[PDB]
């Protein structure tokens, strides 16, 4: 075996002086982080084979008709969608000798670390895209709708934002915010500069920070939602499900064989030949938002919002934009950078050119702008998975 | 009557300590082919002759016992000792070598 | 008959019934017997380490 190994431990620097009486517990240990969103979403039966989640559709209809004229004829409809639970898996691996000896409980220490780590990995997976696997579907990022809260939290939240979910006939149910949003909530003041979510002596924490309700919706703390440009959610939580087949499981042996390098630039070690001891763990889950639409993304100040557009690489037909529900003229299938520019800047609501920006090519767009921004296909001509979307980068 | 482990072995419940089934194998004179074999389930009881290189035709008998009819004596060193450990020790082995 | 998406009929063959009726699984009634070795019928068994 090697020593202070990148991968295995070996009596490692780690632990040093681990048998000395004097060594006390980590008085400055923080506490684990849990998921939020296996918390705020509907947890669902779930399996193997995954699930289906059967839909209706059908414009079912009846007309007025007078005395004698014959009735009209009319046919329901529905729909299928099916989801698969993804798998989350690590390996760890120490001596036998550090097994024996377990300096600082580390073989129960890293259990419960990994778990953590997996809870997150499957947070970090919902809330934002990040390294998320195929078999998701949908990430609350993606939402096109953005709220500054900054200068009053009330107008922020309760008008503004409200405003945003309410247009698109969405529901507000619940409203999620990071540990880092607490001084705009302090900071929210009326004209008189006193507080507006706590009682007048200011003894105690402004009421959303107790989990207490704003305009009747409850709210959800978080150490850790912020990332980027975002510090919080709002929505319609009922629009998520999720769920998990069988417990976080562990296995564990030293018979076994691992690569130390990847699967084409193989390194293989023999657990037993030098005596390692392993640890195997895996879960398994499944998510669903049935609509990405029905969230408001919140941030600090305002912050202009990036989208992917594609054209499937139709040759005919025009497309055409809507921006705050307010439509653009119509536009070609091949329009260049500049054509679409000018083609967003002229919608009546107001943005201009300062801050209006466009860059790729036919076909194939990304576009900034300080809005909600929307897209109809339906006058192209010769293709079917003409798409637009958000995108948030490093 | 009583058989060794030599020719008879019974599996356990892990859960329960209930035998679950047990199969008896008679080796021939010769030591090292088996010439009859009966399984012992809860329900029944049933045997095949291995006469002519191949399993004959089970013969069978019902029992109607909740249970197999097989009970295991075992050496128990602990509680620990799920099956029964051997009594010639490790430290008496290491001595009479 | 109709299409099999009629805009003003119902039908089992149409796609929106997908899901459901689906044809039932059953024993294989043509399932082959297993081979066996004729050389362990005819040849004397000896016993052997």
């Amino acid at each position: 075996s090697a020593d202070h190994s990148q991968i295995a431990q070996t009596k490692d620097t780690m632990f040093t002086g681990y048998l000395d009486p004097v060594q006390a517990k980590d008085y400055f240990a923080e506490a684990e982080k849990t998921s939020i969103v296996q918390r705020v979403a509907q947890k669902i039966p779930m399996g193997a084979t995954g699930i289906v989640i059967p839909h209706w559709t059908g414009d079912v209809s009846a007309q007025w008709i007078g005395e004698g004229d014959m009735k009209p004829i009319t046919k329901g409809n529905m729909t299928k969608r099916d989801v698969h639970p993804a798998k989350i898996a690590t390996i760890f691996v120490a001596s036998a000798e550090t097994v024996r000896a377990n300096p600082a409980n580390y073989l129960g220490t890293m259990r419960t670390k990994v778990a953590t780590a997996i809870a997150m990995a499957f947070d970090n997976a919902a809330l934002h895209g990040t390294n998320a696997p195929s078999a998701f579907q949908g990430y609350l990022d993606q939402s096109n709708k953005t709220q500054s809260i900054s200068p009053n939290a009330y107008q922020g939240l309760g008008v503004s934002g409200l405003t945003k979910l309410v247009t698109d006939g969405k529901k507000w149910t619940h409203t999620l915010l990071d540990d880092t949003v607490e001084p705009v909530l302090n900071g929210s003041v009326d004209a008189n500069g006193r507080p507006l979510f706590v009682e007048s002596t200011y003894e105690s924490l402004t009421t959303p920070f107790r989990e207490g309700r704003i305009l009747g919706r409850p709210t959800i703390l978080s150490d850790h939602v912020a990332e980027g440009d975002v510090v919080g959610y709002a929505g319609d939580f009922s629009q998520i499900i999720w769920g998990q087949v069988g417990g976080l499981s562990f296995d564990v042996t030293d018979q076994a064989t691992l690569n130390l390098g990847s699967q084409e630039s193989p390194n293989f070690v023999s657990l037993w030949q030098h005596n390692l001891v392993a640890v195997r763990v895996e879960a398994e889950y499944g998510l669903l938002i049935n609509d990405v639409n029905a969230f408001v993304k919140l941030t600090f100040d305002p912050v202009l919002t990036t989208y992917a557009l594609d054209l499937d690489g139709a040759s005919a037909g025009n497309f055409t934009l809507s921006l705050d529900g307010k439509t653009s003229a119509n536009i070609a299938y091949n329009a260049s950078t500049a054509t679409v520019k000018s083609a967003i800047v002229a919608i009546d609501d107001g943005v201009s050119a300062d801050d209006v920006t466009v860059t790729g090519s036919a076909g194939d767009y990304t576009i900034t702008v300080p809005g909600t921004l929307t897209a109809d296909f339906s006058g192209l001509t010769d293709g079917e998975g003409a798409s637009i979307s958000v995108v948030s980068v490093g | 009557r009583v058989e060794p482990p030599t020719a008879l072995y019974a599996e356990v419940d892990p859960r329960t300590r209930k035998v679950l089934y047990a199969i008896r194998a008679i080796y021939g004179a010769d030591g090292n082919e088996i010439v009859s074999a009966t399984l012992y389930l809860p329900d029944t009881t049933m045997t095949w002759l291995r006469a002519e290189g191949e399993w004959e035709a089970p013969t069978s008998t019902p029992h109607g016992l909740e249970m197999v009819p097989v009970i295991p004596i075992s050496n128990r060193t602990r509680l620990s000792d799920l099956y029964g450990t051997s009594e010639i020790s490790p430290e008496l082995r290491s001595v009479t070598d | 008959g109709f299409s099999a998406d009629h805009s003003q009929i119902a039908q089992t063959k149409d796609t929106m019934f997908t899901g459901y009726l689906d044809p039932v699984q059953a024993k294989d009634y043509f399932a082959e017997a297993e081979k066996t070795s004729i050389v362990q019928r005819v040849a004397q068994k000896i016993p052997m380490g």
